């Protein structure tokens, strides 16, 4: 019978989610809340809030630190 | 429009060398955050202009103000070539930042098998185990490659005889 009704894939792990399961859209690209990982904190970001800068993604907090004084 | 800084990354590798020839040696100023020209250059990808800089006297064992060694940024860029000559200068892979992130952790975080090999090709050991075991083996066992897993485990891990010499030998 076969099956594999996969569709839509992580924009970072390339996984394939059923996307009302655990897929996260940010801007228009899909990321697993597993792809929601701080490059410093790339442990998954709590409550899922993330901010992307210069090819690396940091919670805003760290992003400002690289992007601005402290 | 960051003047020379913006025009420099315009790919005009000639424009960055142009101001880098400061006959007064001052324009070699980093940024308010302490970002060094080498730092920005490391992620740019113009191996030429940066290569010469490293020869001027800039050391690779430098930590950005946020705490980030060029080794990380280098692999976090994706330029196989720069990595080889950048990681073969001092091999400071055995020198992580403050979180412990090893160049390999980042190398696989993006997807660079080749460079990842040259890293453990020294002894970094791919089975290091970050702070919670967050090592490429897991990030590689997720996609389900199995290709680099066998090559990784075929180095000395899958066929591991029962270790001993530390339980029943004395008391
Ligand atoms: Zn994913
Ligand atoms: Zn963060």
């Amino acid at each position: 019978m076969a099956n594999a009704l996969a569709s839509a894939t992580c924009e970072r792990c390339k996984g394939g989610f059923a996307p009302a399961e655990k897929i996260v859209n940010s801007n228009g690209e899909l990321y697993h809340e597993q792809c929601f990982v701080c490059a410093q904190c790339f442990q998954q970001f709590p409550e899922g809030l993330f901010y992307e800068f210069e090819g690396r993604k940091y919670c805003e907090h760290d992003f400002q630190m690289l992007f601005a004084p402290c | 429009m960051d003047d020379i800084f913006t025009q420099c990354r315009e790919g005009n590798a000639v424009a960055v060398r142009l101001w880098l020839d400061n006959t007064e040696n001052d324009l070699n100023q980093g940024d308010d955050h302490g970002f060094s020209p080498l730092h920005w250059a490391c992620r740019e990808g113009r191996s030429a202009v940066v290569e010469m800089l490293i020869m001027r006297g800039a050391r690779i064992n430098v930590m950005n103000r946020g705490d980030d060694t060029p080794l990380h940024l280098a692999a976090s860029h994706g330029h196989r070539d720069i990595v080889q000559k950048l990681l073969q200068y001092k091999a400071d892979i055995n020198a992580v930042n403050e979180h412990g992130n090893v160049p390999l952790h980042y190398a696989c975080f993006w997807g660079q098998d080749q460079v990842a090999e040259d890293l453990v090709a020294n002894g970094a050991l791919v089975s290091i185990c970050n702070k919670y075991g967050e090592m490429p083996v897991d990030k590689a066992k997720a996609p389900l490659r199995e290709l680099l897993r066998e090559r990784a485990e075929k180095m000395g891990q899958n066929l591991n005889r029962i270790p001993y010499k530390d339980t029943f030998w004395k008391g």
